[PDB]
Formats: C-alpha cells, structure tokens, sequence
C-alpha cells in the first residue's frame, strides 16, 4: 500500500540527509506553498492585472529553481560533476542570479 | 620562449582578421558618400537622432503624428530599441571626450565595428568547440564571408548588423554554461539573450533552438545536472527579461512560438525528479509509483496541451513565422509579404555566390561533429542542420546560416590541416606519404586563396551599389549620376506648406518622411493593410472616383516614380498590378478586379492594344502626362517607353483634378497637386 | 582619396597573408611538444 | 540509430536542400529551357542565364551533386589515412578522394562561370 | 469595478502564513547561528546585502531605473568585496 | 465636430461669456483629430474653421499603480526577498 512506500521513503530521507539540506528542503516547501497559493488565487479571482500576477509568480518559480540549483551545486555527491566549483562560488552565483531576478520582477510587478 | 611565439602569432592573426573585417566594408563609402542607403535604414536613423536629442524617457513614450495620418504610430511601443540605444550610447561616449562626431557617421560606421567584434566572438566560440587553430580559421572565414557582408556594408544601418553579434555572444555564453554548469554563466547567457531580444525580432530562433538542443540531449541520455542548471536558469531569467520589452509584451508566455521552451522546462523537471525517486526506492517499490505517477502527470500534460490550443487562449502562429513553416501560406494570404522579392526561396546559385568553399567544407565539419559527439557539439549540429533548412525556405535568412557555415568550415579545414601537417613532422612509402601531405596542404592553401578572391570580387561588384542614387556610364566610361530622388524630396522640403500631406506608395514613406519632412498616408511597416488598400484603391480607380478618396483623406500632393524616360525598371507602372491586387483585396474594393486591366488575350500592355480601363486609371494618366510627345530615342517614334518598349496608346489628354507641380529633370519623379474643389459649384467632367 | 581599386588590392593582399599565416600557425601548433604531452 | 546513420541522412538531406528542391516545389520551373535557333528551331537551355535568383530543376541537382562529391572527397581521404589498410588500396583512396576534391570544385566553378558571363571578369 | 476588496485582503493576509510555517519548521528542526562571528567583513556583507534588498522597495516606490542602477553599482561593489573576503575566510575555515 | 475621418463627436456650442464654447471629454481613440466648425446657413456666409490636434496614448508613468486587487502579488515578492535574506543569514552561519 502506497502509505507503506511513503513510510519507507521518509524513514530513509530523514536519516540520510545533512541538516543544511533539510534546511533547503524546508525553504523550497515555503516557496512552493506560496506559489501554489498565488496560482489558486489567480484562477479564482481572475487574470487582471496580468502584469502583477505574472511577475509574482515568475518570482516564485525563479526563487525555487535558484534554490534547487544551490541544492545541487553544493551536494558533495555531485563534486565529480561540477568540477572547479566550490560551495562558496555556488553561493555567490546564487546571490548574483537572485539579484537579477529581484531587479527584473521589480521592473514587472508594476 | 614557445609560449611567447604562440601568443604573438595568435594576436597578429586576430588583429589582421579584425582589420580586414572592418576594411572590406568601406567600398560603398569610398565610391559615393558617407550616407545612409536603402529605404528601411532611414527610419532607424530618424529614431536614433531622436533618441540622441530628446533622451530615453521621451523616446520610450514617443508618439509620432507625422506618419500614418490621421492614425499616427506609437513608436516606442512598436520598435526594437537596442540598435538606437547602442548608437546613442556610443554618441554620448564620444561627445563626452569632445570627439564631437556627427551622429550620422556613428550610424553609418556602426555596422563595421560590431562586424569586427563578431570576429573575436567567433574565434572564442570556435575555440571552445575545437581548438585555437580552428578558431583562427573561423575568424578569417567570417571576416570576408560575402553572405554576411551583404547585410553589413557601411551605411547599411539595420538591425541585422547587431543581431548576429548578439546571437553569437548568446551561443558562446550558452556553450560555456552547458560545458561548465555554472549559474554565473547561465545568468550571463540570460543577459546576452535579453540584449538580443531588445535588438532583433529573430530571438525566437534561439528560444526555439536551445530547448531542442536540451531535448536531443535527453533523448540521447546525455542529460546531466549541468544541463538542468543551465536550462532552468537561462529559461527563468531570459523569460522575465524578454517580457520587459514593450513590443514583446506577454508573447513569451501567451504565444505558441515559446511553448516549446515551457514544455522542455516541465519535462526537465519531471526527468530530474524521476531520476531522484529512482535513486531512493527499490525496484519492486519503485515500479508501481513510477507507472502510476506517469499515468497521472502525463495524462495531465496531455490534456492541458490540448486545452491550451482548443480554447484559443494561447495565440496561434503569426503569419510571418507560419510562412516560415509553410512556404505556401503568404503567397495566398498576404500579398504584401508576397510582393517583397527578398522572400523568394533560395536557389543553388545564391548558395555558391555567397559561400563558395564553405558549401564544400560544411559536410566535413558535420562529419567531425558526428565523429566526436559531445554535449556542446550537438548544439552546433542542431544549429547547422536547422539553418541549412531555414536558409532554403527564404533567402533573407542566409544571414543566420553564414556564421555556422563558417564555424563548421573552419573546423573541417582545421582537421584536414592538423591531420596532414602531422605527417610533415619530419623536423624531429614514407616519401610518398610526405609528398601526398605536401600536395594536400598546397591544395588547401589554393582553395583558401580562391575563397579570398571570390569574396572580394563579390563584395566589390554585387553588394556595394546604393539605391538612393542611380548610376550609369556614358560612352566615355564616365559615371552618369541621377539624383532625381533627392531633388524631388528637397523641392518638397522647401517649396510646399509645412502641413501638406503627400500620398505615395508605401515603399517611399520612409524616404519622404526622412528627406522631405512631410506627412504621409502609408509606410513600409504595413501595420494597417486596410489603409494601404485604401491607397491602392485610389491609385487603381478612375480619376473621377479617386478624387473622392483623395478629398476623403485630405491629401495635398501625390508623388509617382516613372522610369520610362530612363529605363529604371522599378517604376510604379511595374508595381501597378500589386497596387490593383491590394486595392481589390478589401471588401470596399470589390469593383477593382485584376482581370479588367488585362487584354482579352490575358496580357498587360500600355500600347494601343491596352485595356481601355488601364489607359484611363489615375496612375497611367499621372505617369504618361505629356510624355506622349517626348522623343525618347532617335530610332523610335515619340512616346516610346524605355521600360515597356512600347509606344503608349493614349497620348493626348488633360488632367482635370491634378495640376503638374514639379517633374524632375529626367522625369524620374513626378509630383502633382490635387486641385482644390471647383469654386463655382460646377462639376469637373 | 583612396579609390576602390586600391582598397580591393589591399584587401586581397590581407586575405592571402591571413590564410598563409594560419597555414603557418597549424605547423607551429603541430610541432609543439607540450600540445602532445 | 547510430551517429553514422544520422549523418548519412543529414548528407542525403543536404543534397536535396542545397539543390533548391524547396524552390522547385513552389516556383516549379522546368528542368531546362529552350531558345530559338537562327533557323528558328528550339535548342534546349540547361541554365537560366543572368538570373542569379533563378534555376531549372536539374541545374540544382547537378550543382548539389558536385557539392556532395566535394564534401565526401575529404571523408574518403581521412578514411584513407588508416594504417591497417593494405597500401595498394591506400594509394587509391589518395587517388579517388583527391580527384573528387579537385574535379568537383573545378567543374562547379566552370558551371558558375556559365551562369554568370562576367563572373570574376 | 474590481473584485471585492474583502477577498483581496483575505488572500493578502493568507500569503503571510507560509512565512510563519517556514519558521515553525526551522525552529523545530534545529536551525542555528552559533557559527556566526562579528568579524568586520561578515557584518559589512550582510549590511550591504540588506540594503541591496531594501533598495528594491525604494525603486518600486520612488526612483527610476537610472538612479536605481547608479546606487546599485556602488552598493553591489561594496557588497561583493565584503562577500569575497568573508567567503575566502569561510573557505579556509571549512578546509582547515 | 471632432473628426478623425468621420465625426466622433458633434455638439452645440453654447453662447457663454461673449464666446461660443463647449467642454467635452475626448474620445477613447488616439490619432490626429481636427476640431471643425461648419456654420453653413442659407444666405449667411459659409464659415469654416479647423484646428489639427493630435491625441496620444497614455504615458507609461500615468498607468494605474498600487491596484488593491494586486496586493497579494506585491506581498509575494516582498515575502520572497525576506525569505531569501533570512535564508542567506541562516545558511552561512548554521
């Protein structure tokens, strides 16, 4: 029964995962629970003003994807794949891209 | 030390390539003048000098009431401003140092500068695909490639000058991102994309090639986390940046031209998550969830991908881009797009004429990219194979093909040279192998020299003639010049009321607006086909009926271009059939039928055998007024037309609602004043 | 002023010199030991 | 499919596309023209002269065939550089690929000299 | 007419709740700042970054783009210098 | 009359203050309009007057701002930037 497979999922995940990654997996959940609720609003009240909806939504999707990219560049299991990238360079890049994102959404929110 | 000599030889080669790229485009300035060519560049020039004078915020808000009277045009809402912003920035930088260059010169010489920078961008872009020895070849090839020069000669101030620089810079940044897997390079690729989106309408090509590359990397099973980070970052950033441009608006989200990228984004997420669950669960515990989850989320996507189209909520393909997917559409559905002979499909002759050696070397660069596949080389394979098709659909797009043709020809020739030059490593059948290698190296040197002489000949003879001026050679070989276009526009500029409205066919609208500074009815950017049809109906209709339209639109003057005294084949008489078609295309025009102007035999001719409606339309009467008595040639009777090679049929007539205001020295341009309403209420019959 | 013939000659000579120099570069590359160690 | 099996399809596509089949389909010219003899008969003409922007159906296949021989010649040579191949074959490959590379180029340049009287003149 | 203001204010207050759930997770999972230090670069970095994020409200309310970039160049330069120094220090400490 | 090609508005000018005048709201449509007066009456002189007047679309600064229907979308970005900041605080110093 699927509840049993989910139990065998969480029994692993909670044991296997460094704390700095659980932190990210909670931040991603906050992002996703904000974006899903913006969407459920948009399709309840209506598309106007499409500018502000599309800005706040793409701001959520962008912050989610930048968080997943941090969640992947920093993971030691991928050091063989992102050669030459230290965790600190990945964090500087994450703040660079998040700065561009929060500038352009501020262009588009209005 | 060896490193010094390698660096010296790289620097020397690249600086010669840059100097050649800049210098080969000057032929047009040396032959005539530092002046802007063609029709379309004049709108870019006027808008650039506007931005250089009024400042950004007044250019962006700018609304122009001198064009498309009485509708006007929203300029900043309907333009790609990147070229103008670039020119204004360079202008202000030079003026800051008090290098007070005239803005016209900055515009004229802007294209050579960026067509020099593209040689360095092409060097690095090829170096990252192969080695520096291939990048030097690709630079030297793209320096002179005539297909690119054809759109980039000095004074050819049009977007295609900047677009290929932004395009190659975007491909360099994307290749760096995919090779490296770094968010920094993804954000720099997003900024390069945003720059390109601001500067040319062809950005849809990149936002449709990159998703296809990612898809091909998935199907091959090469997809790995570097591609996920690159794609999802380039997608979110380039989307929210491209949506900034007011002419782009919501199209990146609400148009089927961009849904390929969103589909690949969603499928990247599904694949990145299945790759994780398959890594956590055991097979017997994975398979049930795998098949169930796919049988739900695939069904969701399969439904939404239908609903989006069936509702029409996602806009369908625009007729232009669809005419790129189906060559037959525009010739049946939009005669404006049909009328521009630049949209004809490409024959083998133009491929040889514009590329020569590259046509022979491109399959070898492809053979190398297929021999040594890699996650970055699949990009160049896809770019090549896509441009090879789209260039065949429409000659104008050869510009997009020339860069990849040069990169692949450079890879191929590099692989040949570096193959055979290894057999010449004597210095630290063997004599046969050495003479074979020497002969093949000589053959390659010979080919590369012939490519230089071909490209220089083509650049000199074909693509360097202007079009605001006409040229001929007298029997002594002196250049005869006809300036009649500028003479007529200057006469308009000085000797007519400053509020007068000049009616003209839509080709000349940018010229009248730039040189004459008078209001016009219709213009090259045919954003209102109804208005163009309303002008064609007035040109094609009879002189009694056309007056009601000219008085309806409050016209002051009408201008026609007549070649029959000089053999200028591009006159308004040849355009007449297109003016008839467009005038009859609107429902208000159904009395205008093309079959009425042909003779019963089914031919168009203006001599005595011509249709009695053709001989009485407004345009024929404007072109051939008084002309019937001109001794056009010594062996020909009076009224011989140099272009139809026919003696006109209706020689003597009076104009009743127009008076001849000015006919230029060679009659090349004729302008009439539409007579004011008769003072006594008499009818004009 | 320089004519378009003098420019055409100058550009032909730059082109030939460029391609001959690249065909030298390929030799200076392949003779390198460090490129193949 | 394997990489070679895709490359073969791309080469075969290059043949047709470079021969301008997309021009033939929609403009649909004949394979050759004909022109009056001084005695009034018709001689066929293979090339639409002076029209750089125009083509007959077979002219494009002829030109693209020369282009394909030129492209494949270097592939034959690079194949020819292998050390396993008995030398009596090797000197052939250096023959066939070399004469492909030269003769196809020269014939294409002559065909373009035929299309444009005044080309490089 | 618009949609009713009572639902606008409803959703505008509902969207704050995920920011409470974030803290309700972090506090109860084990989050910490005990590795923080008062080294000058570490304070200057967070000051610069906080001001960089605050500038976006002033841009949204008052400034234009050219003014915003004329401030953000300076504030990003100083934040980048302090971030680079602080991250180098952290990298050494991590790798020791 | 207020005319672009056909008349968009036609109204009587009131006799006020020694002058003929009217106050009215311009149409929803931008273009190069003309005011016209065309007092053609039997036996009186034909009076014609016209003044060309361009009507332009709104400037981008004049669009509506702080629409209260959109407060959720403002609170979204002003939540995301705060979450990002607090995360940048915790991630480095945990």
């Amino acid at each position: 029964s699927v509840v049993s497979v989910i139990s065998r999922f969480l029994e692993e995940y909670l044991s296997s995962t460094p704390q700095r990654l659980k932190l990210l997996d909670a931040y991603l959940l906050y992002i996703l629970l904000t974006g899903a609720l913006q969407f459920g609003y948009c399709l309840l009240v209506g598309t106007f003003p499409f500018n502000s909806f599309l800005s706040g939504f793409i701001s959520c999707v962008g912050s989610f994807i930048l968080a997943v990219c941090l969640r992947i560049q920093i993971n030691p299991q991928n050091k063989a794949d992102f050669q030459g990238i230290s965790p600190e360079r990945a964090f500087a890049d994450f703040l660079f891209a998040s700065t561009i994102l929060h500038l352009v959404v501020m262009n588009f929110v209005g | 030390s060896y490193e010094k000599q390698d660096t010296l030889l790289k620097l020397l080669i690249l600086s010669m390539a840059a100097v050649l790229s800049f210098s080969t485009r000057l032929f047009a300035v040396l032959r005539f003048e530092s002046v802007i060519h063609e029709f379309d560049p004049y709108f870019n020039y006027r808008t650039t000098r506007f931005l250089a004078e009024e400042g950004f915020y007044k250019f962006h808000n700018w609304f122009d009431d001198r064009a498309w009277y009485p509708l006007g045009r929203i300029i900043g809402g309907t333009i790609y401003p990147g070229l103008m912003i670039t020119s204004a920035a360079i202008y202000h930088v030079l003026h800051f140092f008090h290098i007070t260059i005239d803005i016209r010169n900055v515009c004229v010489f802007l294209a050579p500068l960026f067509s020099s920078f593209t040689t360095i961008v092409t060097y690095h872009l090829t170096k990252e695909l192969k080695d520096a020895g291939a990048g030097l070849l690709a630079a030297a090839m793209i320096a002179v490639v005539p297909g690119y020069i054809s759109r980039s000669v000095a004074g050819s101030y049009d977007n295609e000058g900047i677009a290929i620089f932004c395009m190659l810079l975007t491909y360099y940044m994307w290749i760096k991102a995919v090779k490296t897997g770094s968010i920094c390079w993804a954000a720099k690729c997003a900024l390069a994309y945003f720059y390109m989106v601001s500067s040319w309408g062809g950005y849809v090509f990149l936002i449709n090639l990159i998703p296809l590359h990612v898809l091909v990397l998935m199907l091959t099973g090469r997809f790995s986390h570097r591609i996920y980070v690159a794609y999802c970052t380039v997608y979110c950033l380039g989307t929210i940046l491209s949506m900034q441009i007011s002419f782009v608006g919501f199209q990146p989200v609400l148009s089927s031209e961009h849904m390929a990228a969103f589909g690949v984004f969603g499928l990247c997420q599904i694949h990145a998550f299945v790759d994780y669950l398959r890594s956590k669960l055991n097979p017997q515990q994975f398979e049930v969830l795998f098949r169930s989850v796919i049988s739900l989320v695939g069904f969701v996507l399969l439904t939404v991908g239908a609903l989006l189209m069936l509702t029409g909520k996602i806009s369908p393909w625009t007729g232009r881009f669809y005419s790129l997917l189906d060559p037959s559409y525009a010739k049946n559905n939009i005669p404006i797009i049909a009328s521009v002979s630049e949209h004809q499909p490409t024959t083998w002759s133009s491929y040889y004429f514009d590329l020569q050696l590259l046509v022979f070397m491109f399959p070898v660069g492809l053979y190398y990219c297929f021999s040594n596949l890699s996650d970055a080389r699949i990009f160049i394979i896809m770019y090549g194979v896509t441009s090879m098709y789209f260039s065949a659909v429409m000659v104008r797009l050869m510009l997009v093909l020339a860069p990849v043709m040069c990169i692949l020809s450079g890879i191929g020739v590099s692989q040949v040279l570096s193959t055979y030059m290894k057999n010449l490593d004597i210095s630290r059948t063997y004599p046969i192998k050495n003479e074979v290698a020497s002969g093949m190296i000589l053959v390659m040197a010979f080919f590369l020299i012939t490519y230089t002489f071909h490209s220089t000949w083509v650049t000199s003879e074909a693509y360097s003639s202007p079009s605001i001026v006409l040229s001929a050679r007298g029997g002594d070989g002196s250049r005869i010049i006809f300036d009649d276009f500028r003479e007529a526009y200057y006469w308009l500029r000085h000797n007519t009321p400053e509020d007068a409205k000049v009616m003209s066919w839509w080709d000349y609208g940018y010229q009248i607006t730039a040189m004459a500074n008078r209001t016009i009815l219709v213009d090259n950017n045919t954003w209102n086909n109804t208005h163009i049809s309303r002008v064609g109906q007035a040109m094609a209709s009879t002189e009694e009926k056309a007056y009601e339209i000219m008085r309806e639109l409050d016209v002051s003057y009408v201008l026609v271009i007549f070649g029959g005294l000089t053999g200028y084949s591009s006159d308004d008489i040849n355009k007449f059939l297109w003016m008839v078609r467009i005038g009859g295309s609107t429902d208000t025009g159904k009395h205008i039928k093309e079959n009425d102007y042909y003779t019963p035999t089914g031919e168009f001719r203006v001599d005595r055998e011509g249709s009695p409606v053709l001989l009485n339309c407004l345009m024929y009467k404007m072109c051939y007024y008084r002309f019937g008595q001109v001794y056009t040639e010594a062996k020909r009777p009076p009224g011989f037309d140099r272009v139809r090679n026919a003696e006109i049929g209706n020689k003597d007539f009076e104009l009743d609602v127009l008076e001849e205001a000015y006919t230029t020295e060679h009659w090349l341009v004729r302008i009439y004043k539409v007579k004011d309403l008769d003072n006594r209420g008499l009818s004009r019959t | 002023m320089i004519t378009d013939v003098q420019l055409a000659i100058f550009a032909n000579m730059l082109g030939v010199s460029l391609f001959l120099l690249v065909v030298l570069y390929h030799y200076v590359a392949v003779n390198n030991p460090k490129k193949q160690e | 499919p394997s990489a070679m099996t895709v490359y073969a399809l791309v080469v075969v596509s290059y043949f047709l596309i470079t021969g301008g089949i997309i021009y033939d389909v929609i403009v649909e010219p004949p394979s050759v023209g004909s022109m009056t003899d001084e005695h009034g008969h018709q001689r066929p003409v293979a090339f639409l002269a002076y029209r750089v922007n125009g083509q007959y159906i077979m002219e494009g296949l002829a030109s693209s065939f020369l282009f394909t021989m030129g492209g494949l010649g270097f592939i034959i040579l690079d194949r020819s550089n292998a050390p396993n191949i008995p030398k009596l074959n090797r000197f052939l490959l250096l023959f066939i690929g070399f004469v492909c590379v030269l003769l196809s180029f020269f014939m294409a340049r002559v065909f373009m000299r035929m299309k444009l009287p005044g080309y490089l003149m | 007419k618009r949609p009713p203001t009572v639902v606008s204010n409803t959703f505008t207050a509902l969207i704050l709740s995920p920011l409470l759930l974030l803290f309700a997770l972090w506090i109860r999972i084990g989050a910490n700042v005990s590795n923080f230090t008062f080294a000058p670069s570490t304070i200057i970095f967070h000051l610069g970054h906080a001001a960089m994020l605050g500038l976006m409200y002033v841009y949204w309310t008052q400034l234009n783009m050219f003014q915003t970039l004329k401030y953000l160049a300076i504030l990003g330069s100083v934040t980048f210098l302090a971030g680079n120094r602080m991250l180098a220090q952290q990298a050494v400490k991590r790798t020791a | 009359e207020f005319v672009r090609i056909d008349p968009f508005v036609r109204t009587f000018l009131k006799k006020k203050g020694g002058k003929y005048s009217v106050q009215f709201k311009l149409p929803d449509v931008y273009g190069v309009f003309q005011f016209k007066v065309d007092y053609n009456r039997l036996g009186y002189t034909h009076l014609y007057s016209s003044t060309q007047v361009s009507v332009r679309p709104l400037q981008h600064t004049q669009y509506e701002r702080f629409i209260p229907s959109a407060y959720p979308y403002y609170a979204s970005a002003f939540s995301m930037m705060l979450g990002l900041f607090i995360f940048s605080i915790v991630f480095l110093h945990m």
